[PDB]
């Protein structure tokens, strides 16, 4: 979500049970920065100026590897378009 | 002279006895930022 | 020391469940700690101060 | 009480501590040495916008900074490093909040965009900056401090 | 800015120094007063 | 740092002398409830004002009380008027006081 990330509990008997929030405050706003991989889900949140990686727990790669400034200076509200 | 001592600023610390203060912290700071913001000034004191 | 709970928002063509309070799903905390200062949510869980 | 991804930062006046709940209650003031500062600044009166009496905690989503504002100071805590940074000159500001991807503040009937003006200019006024650090090397020995 | 106190001598003789493998050292105030007295640490000089 | 005495003034302003040995206390929200023995068996309500304790004598009689059986209490806050203090000796019946 724009300010949320949830886990949709489904087939954990094929009925679509309720949802489960992993973070009420962190959420991707630009859909096209999300890349799937074996390691997790790499997404860039423009609201928080960070490059996260979700692998069960949200980890801020930009903060870990020192790229806060580079993304904070390059963020924009406009969505991606080709 | 005879001796020296180097002081870095990893944060702001208080509540500790002056005899046992840690040189890596600052006792009191006004309008500073130790995280890199708008520039690559992380672990270096910078303005607001 | 009391918390009322509304119905889950249907998000269908009917009334807003939040505005309709019936007090049919109350919950009372212990009175020997104090009044309910604050209610907050954090990672899919409500926490009451 | 300020919500964040890291947890819930609240200040308890009864126990004179600045806690952080993230599943388990952790006393940040005790961990980072701020027992005295809060013990000397607590009051029973609740917060109200006219006169700041208790703390008013905000949160900067864009930079993970927590501001525990007071009537005469503003203690800033950074979740990037889990350390208190400074005593900011943002005291007595009723509101500080994020709108989209920018941090805003409201004072004296006007909206001030944060981190966008000239350096060392808060609400149109110049405020000084400083940094104090105790110099105690080989503290049993008596030293002449020179340079 | 450093205090230094000569360790007492034995009451029995009033001449012998406190000579032993160990010893209990006790500082205290017993005169009426109302001060806050920060006591940082204490070095003991001995001759081994 | 030392202690500082807090005068126990009644709402009329006169001093309030406490009867005798204290058996137990109870802080509900800001009201301190003392169960003291002495010439009589008293109960007090102390509210901390700015510089004094507004003391009230909720009871003064013969609630059988002994020093060998001190007091243990639980106090609940249901509303502005129903503020109860349940207390028990090891000797006598359990009791309540609003």
């Amino acid at each position: 979500q724009r300010r949320g990330l949830s886990n949709i509990l489904f087939n954990s008997g094929l009925k679509v049970s309720g949802k489960r929030y992993i973070s009420n405050t962190i959420g991707c706003a630009n859909k096209w920065s999300i890349a799937e991989s074996p390691s997790g889900l790499y997404f860039i949140d423009n609201e928080t100026n960070s490059l996260y990686l979700f692998n069960g727990e949200i980890v801020s790669l930009s903060d870990k590897l020192g790229f806060r400034q580079w993304i904070s200076t390059h963020n924009v509200h406009v969505n991606w378009e080709p | 002279a005879l001796k020296k001592e180097q002081h870095f600023f990893k944060g702001m610390q208080r509540d500790l006895s002056v005899s046992k203060f840690n040189p890596e912290y600052a006792f009191d700071a006004q309008n500073i930022r130790i995280t890199a913001r708008e520039h690559d000034t992380l672990l270096s004191v910078s303005n607001e | 020391n009391s918390i009322t709970v509304t119905k889950e928002k249907s998000l269908g063509e009917d009334i807003d469940t939040w505005t309709n309070i019936t007090l049919a799903t109350t919950l009372d905390l212990d009175g020997d700690k104090g009044e309910i200062v604050s209610l907050n949510t954090y990672n899919n869980e409500i926490f009451c101060f | 009480i300020a919500e964040s991804p890291s947890g819930l930062y609240f200040i308890d006046n009864e126990t004179n501590s600045l806690y952080l709940f993230n599943g388990e209650i952790v006393s940040l003031s005790d961990k980072l040495g701020f027992r005295q500062w809060i013990s000397t600044h607590n009051v029973h009166v609740n917060w109200e916008p006219v006169g700041y009496n208790n703390y008013r905690s905000f949160y900067d989503k864009n930079n993970n900074d927590v501001y525990f504002t007071y009537k005469d100071h503003c203690l800033c805590y950074s979740e990037l490093i889990n350390q208190f940074t400074s005593f900011m000159s943002y005291e007595g500001v009723p509101a500080m909040f994020n709108v989209s991807s920018e941090f805003y503040a409201f004072k004296d009937g006007k909206m001030w965009e944060q981190f966008a003006g000239d350096y060392n200019m808060f609400f149109g006024e110049y405020k000084p900056f400083s940094i104090t650090f105790v110099a105690n090397a080989e503290e049993p020995n008596d030293k002449i401090f020179n340079t | 800015r450093i205090w230094r106190a000569n360790i007492p001598r034995a009451i029995a003789n009033n001449r012998d120094r406190i000579r032993n493998t160990w010893a209990y050292i006790k500082l205290g105030m017993n005169t009426p007063n109302t001060y806050r007295t920060e006591f940082h640490d204490a070095i003991i000089h001995y001759f081994a | 740092k030392g202690n500082k005495e807090i005068p126990l003034q009644s709402p009329s302003g006169d001093p309030v002398v406490i009867d005798g040995v204290l058996l137990g206390q109870n802080v509900l929200n800001n009201y301190v409830t003392l169960f003291t023995k002495g010439t009589n068996d008293n109960i007090y309500r102390l509210e901390n004002k700015g510089t004094y304790f507004e003391t009230l004598i909720l009871f003064s009689g013969n609630l059988n009380f002994s020093t060998d059986y001190p007091i243990e209490s639980i106090s609940v806050y249901e509303n502005n008027n129903i503020q109860k203090v349940y207390w028990v000796d090891g000797l006598n019946q359990a009791r309540v006081i609003n």
